[PDB]
RNA sequence: UACCUGGUUGAUCCUGCCAGUAGUCAUAUGCUUGUCUCAAAGAUUAAGCCAUGCAUGUGUAAGUAUGAACAAAUUCAGACUGUGAAACUGCGAAUGGCUCAUUAAAUCAGUUAUAGUUUGUUUGAUGGUAUCUACUACUCGGAUAACCGUAGUAAUUCUAGAGCUAAUACGUGCAACAAACCCCGACUUCUGGAAGGGAUGCAUUUAUUAGAUAUGCGAUGAUUCAUGAUAACUCGACGGAUCGCACGGCCGCCGGCGACGCAUCAUUCAAAUUUCUGCCCUAUCAACUUUCGAUGGUAGGAUAGUGGCCUACCAUGGUGGUGACGGGUGACGGAGAAUUAGGGUUCGAUUCCGGAGAGGGAGCCUGAGAAACGGCUACCACAUCCAAGGAAGGCAGCAGGCGCGCAAAUUACCCAAUCCUGACACGGGGAGGUAGUGACAAUAAAUAACAAUACCGGCUGGUAAUUGGAAUGAGUACAAUCUAAAUCCCUUAACGAGGAUCCAUUGGAGGGCAAGUCUGGUGCCAGCAGCCGCGGUAAUUCCAGCUCCAAUAGCGUAAUUUAAGUUGUUGCAGUUAAAAAGCUCGUAGUUGGACUUUGGGAUGUCCCGUUACUUUGAAGAAAUUAGAGUGCUCAAAGCAAGCCUACGCUCUGUAUACAUUAGCAUGGGAUAACAUUAUAGGAU
RNA sequence: UCCGCCGGCACCUUAUGAGAAAUCAAAGUUUUUGGGUUCCGGGGGGAGUAUGGUCGCAAGGCUGAAACUUAAAGGAAUUGAC
RNA sequence: CCCGUCGCUCCUACCGAUUGAAUGAUCCGGUGAAAUGUUCGGAUCGCGCGAGAAGUCCAUUGAACCUUAUCAUUUAGAGGAAGGAGAAGUCGUAACAAGGUUUCCGUAGGUGAACCUGCGGAAGGAUCAUUG
RNA sequence: UUUUUUUUUUUU
RNA sequence: UAUGACUCUCUUAAGGUAGCCAAAUGCCUCGUCAUCUAAUUAGUGACGCGCAUGAAUGGAUUAACGAGAUUCCCACUGUCC
């Protein structure tokens, strides 16, 4: 099968290497997951060296995404893939790979913002006092505000769907968000 | 793997470099006849042993006197020679080892000692006795003429207790003759 | 090979076991345990070759299966159980207690010990680190793991372990002026007092040890075992007190005994 | 352990080789072969092909018994508690054994790293939130083997239905009960605290945060490392519905010693990859690698993990006369073997270590571990059976057979020793051992000894198929001993020697080189002769007889070392013996002048940039080699063993040395190598 | 014409040197073996041949084997014979 | 003492039509079993769901075969032409003396054969010598 | 300075 | 054995040298051998007392060229079955 050995390669001098042994099971490789976005979630179980377990995501719909500035992690939906540095065809195919740029639903983060800061982007006296105290340091990125206006947030996938079976990530912020917005505005 | 393969063995003699030296042949024949040896192989084996000992002594003498290796090995070699009677007490230096001849080793053979102490009328008679089991060193019967007798064991040489010359139970020839004469 | 090897050739067996060249085609392969294969003395060797209680492999197995041999106060029924340095081997039926200690020639010796000296042992600490939940612990070179150790204890130190309670009762810090015993290399089995330590960044540390007779020898840090605080070992040493005698004086002593 | 001799000439001195002499744990062959102890043995040509048999199975009190299996008990009651075949379940079969085909910085040796990963098992520690409104936990559910009965097929541990019944098999499920932390939070005497709710075991994934150290806070040379906290996430093979012994204290509740099982860390047994240096011949191989990965970068996929290992984009890099690339090897590498002044030369298939393979490739399941082949799948080459429809293959495992060749053994016995393995003190082991064949090789060692008589030479010696009695093992055999059982050895009743027929052989007799100008035959014939030469009718040389010489149970004959200072670095030659390019230039390479701190006073001590190299230390498998000790009867060997018979002792011994280059650490600063100097942009 | 120095083509004598000698004042300072450096020989033939490569218009040049065969070939010098 | 052509026997290699042949490894393109992943598919089995065989789609590893070419090791071949060895072959006399034309090197041409001749060169010459 | 070719194998 | 390096001779001055060949040149002849084919009076290579080859009545070779004569192979096809 797929092999990770260096026997088939050329020497650094450019010379050819002559085979002296067959392929070994301990240097094998396996086919890519090619995870995609679909409502029909599908994760396969792989038995790997030592009896350990790997998860191959063939199709994923939701992911655990983190807002770093507010330090809030929520499970949201992955809407689509917008940018992929490695290969452009992956954006067309909606492939889910690590470091890919995707759009995620902003509903959970909007709900958390409303519940925490009491702002939309009965109540008891202690609750309004807490919200007022939190309001002093309420600073929000205007770009993130515009993104919330549309209900979708740009995020980077920081996990490996083909290894862990989960498309988790973090919402773009600051200079990284500006860089990716500039690259996408074309 | 065969465990027997790990047992080691070695040669004990070498052939002469020049097969047909007349003087060498004469000297070897003289020694062989004097000491009742069956062939030149025994003399060559004794020469090989003497050469090994002399080479060891020479190698030790090359070293510095205060060398611990020289001291240890020279003491061991001198003790071995004193035990086997090659060197006397006065000969307490490694230099006297180099002055050892094949005759010195041949004189320590059980055959030569048996002939010398008077248990045999001749060297050949002694050889026949030892190979016929009429001689014992201590309480052990020895039938190897090449047996090297140590100084301590030299005085214990005696006729075998189960032999006609050392005890009773005469030989089969004597018993047959007695039976024949009984009639 | 496609996996772990289960056989050990007699020639490949470690030299300090002192196995006959023609004894057989195999030697007892040490089992997994507290001590490494090359630095252990199997119970089969102890019972058959050394103590001669068992005349064969089968007799060794029969003796061990009766639960008559205890290692570190625990009954062991494994013939190839690796018993190494500082280990205590106790046979209650014969009322016999031994400690495994390297002799001046670098070979394991079953040094007879008293009932009071058989209730503890010495271990060398490898490292101290935090486990799960932040619980501190240290591991010794004999495969032991102790939780909540004394904060002063650190790597390369020695700990006195009471076996009955399985607890640390004292410890010796690795420092100059402590009597130590060499557990590896050509100087294995020698006993002396540390003179100095040379530390090289990203390289093995060197330790200089002076023998009771003034002889000096250097070794690596991993080959040094501390036996006590100052110059008095915490345990009784075997015959010779870890003093290596030159071949010349050994021969002199042998001749004197002969005469 | 520093060695030469014959051969060119009428004769001489040389160069130079041929021949001889000795060695091989070196193969084969010829002849001969009485005893004891050791011991290689289808590698060389064919990693060529294989009939037949065996080489991997496995049971403890402690997973599962209703055999319609045996045995003892029960006269009345009994779920079972004695053996247990069979079968399910679990484990193992990835070890061992065989071989050297492929492979030339590759394997491999020494020396590094994983802060770049996996690791059944053993050893030491560590396991706290599941149902939350269903609601068995005094214990959940559905099958299946063995068993039985309907069979199909020529046929296979080929195969379909039907009837039962178990689990430490499968699938579920309460999972003894808490505290603490965080978030939301009605309500509220409101900078507060507050009911209630959510989250909260361990594991995975992603983020935030702490993890200091010129009144608490771990480790390394070095890590946002170990570890803690928070927010969430996962449709989590985790968090015991298991088994054996016993039988007890409170008032049904508690209670011991174990077996097996799941999860985390550490440890052990290991693997994988990896740093530096190191390999034979060849230039009649000088450029090679880069479409289609070559060198590197960015981002991903895959992997147990690093890495062009692979994908997309980007850049043009990477190696090379300090020999790349290509080719040859009758090339697996090393530990080592042969020979030894020193330096060296040759060999290394083979029992130890590492690698690779199971007719040639490729793919893969199971499993902790395999790209496994006494596992499977496909192609290719061979190839067995068939009822012609199908079905089964892998001896470079132990024997054995064909073939091949100069060239290599029994289709035996056993787990008694060493050790391995399984559920396991017990089974199994063609691993391993015993025995058979065995002049590979090695050790010891018979074939005669002594007197009388007769001859000889000076009481002293030699000869005699003359005489005389003594001794003994080769053989033979009770017996014992040995042995897993046998056999052999050792011991030993009764036999066993005069031409002691119990009969020693292999090569030679001109020189090298020890030994006949003997006798007969042949007559440049036949033949001998390693070389020089013998034989032409008086042959020390051929064919024979006698005699003699060398070795001796061995000797002769047909790659490699020495001799060889005839491969020369130590250490050869080049005028005429073979030899210096017709001449000059010249890059790589090699080499390269002198010069920089000496001395006294005293007493190791006080006074006026990078390397080579050398000293010392650590570490550097065994076996082999050297070597200490030791009466296996001696010896090659072996690691034994010794006193005295003490119901024991010697803590019995089972040392020590050697080990190129390369790597690490340390003292020295002579001799050398590279870099630098002054446009001061210099030091302070 | 005479006396000197440096460089050069050579010559004569001599051995305390070397060499198998012939001879050599460099063919010396070499078993008392080592100043630096290039080329090149390994008994005599086959053979400077075959093959490959390369240069040349050609003639041929450069590089350059093996199979096989053989006990001598060869150098200096001595005596005789011619 | 000695050279070569020519004559006979034997041995070893060399050249060679045959767009020669065989084997092994790489190169170009093509076909391509089996397995794995993916899509579809749903015989059938349990409680509208869960599991799921045959089969099918596209990809990955990729045996095996065909085409092209290059290396490496072997090997057949009508015939041609070299070298060597072998007691008493033929024709001359080329080399050894000034060998009877001194010998030899390079080059070119020509003769049965050794060899002859032309140009330049060497003494290894048969001259170390004419201040005559 | 006209011309002058040849001498079977081994051995002494 | 065969031939004839060598010597001498006749017609008629010489006596086919270097080369080449069953040739667009050979009767015998569809010559002999090898190769190509299942099979070849064809083709190619080789041999040569060659009826009757041969040197500017020019001999031998030759890249490139040819609506020139010949043989074979691949592709192609109603030439043919
Ligand atoms: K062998
Ligand atoms: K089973
Ligand atoms: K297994
Ligand atoms: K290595
Ligand atoms: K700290
Ligand atoms: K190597
Ligand atoms: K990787
Ligand atoms: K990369
Ligand atoms: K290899
Ligand atoms: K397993
Ligand atoms: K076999
Ligand atoms: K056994
Ligand atoms: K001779
Ligand atoms: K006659
Ligand atoms: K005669
Ligand atoms: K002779
Ligand atoms: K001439
Ligand atoms: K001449
Ligand atoms: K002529
Ligand atoms: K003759
Ligand atoms: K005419
Ligand atoms: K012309
Ligand atoms: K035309
Ligand atoms: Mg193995
Ligand atoms: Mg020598
Ligand atoms: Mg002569
Ligand atoms: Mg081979
Ligand atoms: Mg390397
Ligand atoms: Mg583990
Ligand atoms: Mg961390
Ligand atoms: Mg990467
Ligand atoms: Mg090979
Ligand atoms: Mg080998
Ligand atoms: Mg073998
Ligand atoms: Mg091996
Ligand atoms: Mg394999
Ligand atoms: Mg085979
Ligand atoms: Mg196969
Ligand atoms: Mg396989
Ligand atoms: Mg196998
Ligand atoms: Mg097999
Ligand atoms: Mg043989
Ligand atoms: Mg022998
Ligand atoms: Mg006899
Ligand atoms: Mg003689
Ligand atoms: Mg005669
Ligand atoms: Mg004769
Ligand atoms: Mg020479
Ligand atoms: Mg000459
Ligand atoms: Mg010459
Ligand atoms: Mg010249
Ligand atoms: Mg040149
Ligand atoms: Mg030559
Ligand atoms: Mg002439
Ligand atoms: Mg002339
Ligand atoms: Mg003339
Ligand atoms: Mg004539
Ligand atoms: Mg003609
Ligand atoms: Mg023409």
């Amino acid at each position: 099968g797929i092999s990770r050995d260096s026997m088939h390669k050329r020497r650094a001098t450019g010379g050819k290497k002559k085979a002296w042994r067959k392929k070994r099971k301990y240097e094998l490789g396996r086919q890519p997951a090619n995870t995609k976005i679909s409502a029909n979630k599908t994760v396969r179980r792989i038995r790997v060296r030592g009896g350990n377990v790997k998860w191959r995501a063939l199709r994923l719909d939701t992911g655990n995404y983190s807002w770093g500035s507010e330090a809030v992690t929520r499970k949201t939906r992955i809407l689509d893939v917008v940018y992929n540095a490695s290969n452009n065809e992956l954006v067309r195919t909606q492939t889910l790979v690590k470091s890919a740029i995707v759009q995620v639903d902003a509903a959970p983060f909007k709900q958390w913002y409303l519940q925490h800061y009491g702002v939309d982007i009965k109540k008891s006296n202690h609750v309004l006092r807490k919200i007022e105290t939190r309001q002093k340091d309420r600073k929000l990125d205007p770009h993130i505000e515009e993104q919330f206006g549309g209900g979708r947030l740009l995020a980077c996938i920081s996990s490996r769907p083909g290894q862990c079976g989960r498309a988790d990530g973090y919402i773009l912020e600051g200079k990284e968000l500006e860089f990716y917005m500039k690259k996408l505005q074309k | 793997v065969h465990v027997a393969f790990y047992r080691n063995y070695g040669k004990t003699f070498k052939k002469p470099r020049r097969p047909y030296e007349k003087e060498r042949l004469d000297a070897e024949l003289k020694l062989v006849g004097e000491y009742g040896l069956r062939c030149k192989r025994e003399l060559w084996r004794v020469q090989y042993a003497l050469s090994r000992i002399r080479n060891a002594a020479r190698m030790l003498l090359t070293l510095d006197e205060k060398d611990p290796r020289r001291i240890f090995e020279g003491e061991a070699l001198l003790r071995r020679m004193n035990r086997y009677g090659l060197l006397d007490e006065s000969q307490n230096k490694l230099d006297y080892v180099l002055s050892l001849t094949v005759e010195n080793f041949l004189e320590r053979r059980l055959q030569t000692l048996v002939f010398k102490t008077g248990m045999a009328k001749s060297i050949h008679h002694a050889r026949v006795l030892i190979r016929q089991r009429h001689i014992r060193v201590g309480r052990q019967v020895v039938n190897v003429p090449s047996f090297m007798v140590r100084l301590d064991s030299q005085k214990h040489i005696d006729f075998s207790l189960i032999s006609p010359f050392g005890g009773g139970r005469p030989g089969r020839v004597k018993r047959k003759n007695q039976k024949a004469a009984a009639k | 090979a496609r996996g772990l090897k289960k056989h050990l050739k007699r020639l490949n067996a470690p030299k300090h076991w002192m196995l006959d060249k023609l004894g057989g085609a195999f030697a007892p392969k040490p089992s997994s345990g507290p001590h490494k294969s090359r630095e252990c003395l199997p119970l089969i060797i102890i019972l058959r070759n050394r103590l001669k209680y068992a005349l064969t492999y089968r007799e060794v197995i029969s003796i061990l299966m009766q639960r008559q041999v205890m290692v570190d106060s625990k009954v062991r029924t494994d013939k190839t159980y690796p018993a190494g340095f500082m280990d205590v081997v106790s046979i209650p039926k014969t009322n016999e207690n031994f400690r495994l200690l390297y002799d001046t020639k670098g070979r394991f010796r079953l040094h007879s010990v008293r009932d009071e000296e058989a209730k503890f042992k010495l271990c060398k600490v490898r490292s101290v680190q935090f486990g799960q939940k932040g619980i501190p612990y240290l591991n010794t070179y004999d495969g032991r793991t102790i939780r909540y150790p004394d904060p002063l204890i650190k790597a390369n130190d020695t700990i006195k372990l009471d076996l009955e309670s399985n607890k640390i009762v004292d410890f010796i810090k690795f420092d100059v002026g402590n009597v130590v015993m060499v557990t590896g290399g050509r100087n294995r089995g020698r006993v002396g007092v540390i003179k100095n330590r040379e530390k090289h960044k990203g390289s093995f540390e060197t330790v200089h040890i002076q023998d009771a007779l003034g002889h000096e020898f250097a070794t690596r840090l991993g080959n040094v075992f501390t036996l006590g605080k100052g110059t008095k070992p915490w345990v009784s040493l075997p015959k010779g007190k870890g003093i290596k005698l030159s071949i010349i004086e050994e021969a002199r002593k042998r001749l004197a005994a002969q005469s």
